[PDB]
């Protein structure tokens, strides 16, 4: 089994520098070209750099030329990506990809093995969220379905975790994907639909965790009564 | 650079059906065209190279055809594990290696109408100076939906953001939030805040609203 293990991703400041590593096993490293390919959040695949089996020839996507440098230590089964002058558009998962073909350079360009990827996140600040109730009202019929939730606002980086009633409440919960606001901070809502008859009798608390800021909030969500 | 175009971006199919995915190149890439499969949380895996040759261990229901600028990937009898995003990629003229932007195979289901709910900003948030107004569209299909914010019957633009869930693992519906953000001073100028939802499962648009101070 061939194996590709990326590491070195993490939080990095704009203009800063990060060195990605990919450790390699299960095939003769020297006989294969390698590549880095990246995937920004919610986006498709974008090829970043290529290095030939000999390490002599290197190619780069236009947007990273002069900023990133690919290299290999063939005697140690290691592939590297030195990333300097990091920009917000470099935030992405970075995969090392092995070329499928060994000794026919005109047939290269196909990636038969990929690592699980390492995440690079360009960041300006580390910030815990503010949590606010999405309170149900009598807007929903007292003999139908009601909706309540928690708005989890202005945090960086991802992720937050949201549970309800310490994990007792899972049925009907939707926690939306985070969206980056124009301020550069994330925001999301977690909502749950409950029978209207349970309002008042049943308590509702969302438990929001943001590990990067050591923020833990337990926010009561209560009906407003008009 | 050779631009690769994948249309449609989303393909609604059921297990057992036949799925045909289109990939087009801006210039001829001869037969040097690959296809990848990617499931959420996973790395891509190679399915097709040479535009028709199946990679190692790829089951025969995957078939690739085409040359020049027109390519397709066909799954003859779709299995549940095949629901994923599919990328085409040329290696005829590189650098740069270029990818299409992907085609997602969505699980097909019957039309379901969204349930609509509106949430005023909390009193706690207004105290901090901002108002977030939330409109929720719960458990609908298909994904296409129009949300319009009206503030005292005045149509809003440029001040809302939308988020959509991934297809639910049990019922294959979508849910959507629309969040309208206003300054506290702006929020307090107006009375009626309304969310108007247009969707195929609705015979007419549905509006949910509230009155600010009440």
């Amino acid at each position: 089994e061939v194996q590709l293990l990326e590491s070195g991703g993490g939080l990095v400041q704009p203009g800063g520098s990060l060195r990605l590593s990919c450790a390699v096993s299960g095939f003769t490293f020297s006989k294969y070209a390698m590549n880095w390919v990246r995937q920004a959040p919610g986006k498709g695949l974008e090829w970043v750099s290529h290095i030939s089996g000999s390490g002599i020839s290197t190619y780069y996507a236009d947007s990273v030329k002069g900023r990133f440098t690919i290299s290999r230590d063939t005697s140690k089964n290691m592939l590297y990506l030195q990333m300097n002058s990091l920009r917000a558009e470099d935030t992405a998962i970075y995969y090392c990809a092995k070329d499928a073909i060994s000794g026919q350079i005109w047939l290269q360009g196909t990636f038969d093995y990929w690592g699980q990827g390492t995440l690079v996140t360009v960041f300006n600040q580390i910030k815990g969220p503010s949590v606010f109730p999405l309170a149900p009202s009598s807007k929903s019929t007292s003999g139908g379905t009601a909706a309540l939730g928690c708005l989890v606002k202005d945090y960086f980086p991802e992720p937050v975790t949201v549970s309800w009633n310490s994990g007792a409440l899972t049925s009907g919960v939707h926690t939306f994907p985070a969206v980056l606001q124009s301020s550069g901070l994330y925001s999301l809502s977690s909502v749950v639909t409950v029978p209207s008859s349970s309002l008042g009798t049943q308590t509702y608390i969302c438990n929001v965790n943001h590990k990067p800021s050591n923020t833990k909030v337990d926010k009561k969500v209560e009906p407003k009564s008009c | 650079e050779i631009v690769m175009t994948q249309s449609p971006a989303t393909l609604s199919v059921s297990p057992g059906e036949r799925a045909t995915l289109s990939c087009r190149a801006s210039q001829s890439v001869s037969s040097n065209l690959a296809w990848y499969q990617q499931k959420p949380g996973q790395a891509p895996r190679l399915l097709i190279y040479g535009a028709s040759t199946r990679a190692t261990g790829i089951p025969p229901r995957f078939s690739g055809s085409g040359s020049g600028t027109e390519f397709s990937l066909t799954i003859s009898s779709l299995q549940s594990e095949d629901f994923a995003v599919y990328y085409c990629q040329q290696y005829n003229n590189w650098p740069p290696i270029t990818f299409g932007q992907g085609t997602r195979l969505e699980i097909k289901r019957t039309v379901a109408a969204p349930s609509v709910f509106i949430f005023p900003p909390s009193d706690e948030q207004l105290k901090s100076g901002t108002a977030s107004v939330v409109c929720l569209l719960n458990n609908f299909y298909p994904r296409e939906a129009k949300v319009q914010w009206k503030v005292d019957n005045a149509l809003q633009s440029g001040n809302s953001q939308e988020s959509v869930t991934e297809q639910d693992s049990k019922d294959s519906t979508y849910s959507l939030s629309s969040t309208l953000t206003l300054s506290k001073a702006d929020y307090e100028k107006h009375k009626v805040y309304a969310c108007e939802v247009t969707h195929q499962g609705l015979s007419s648009p549905v509006t949910k609203s509230f009155n600010r101070g009440e």
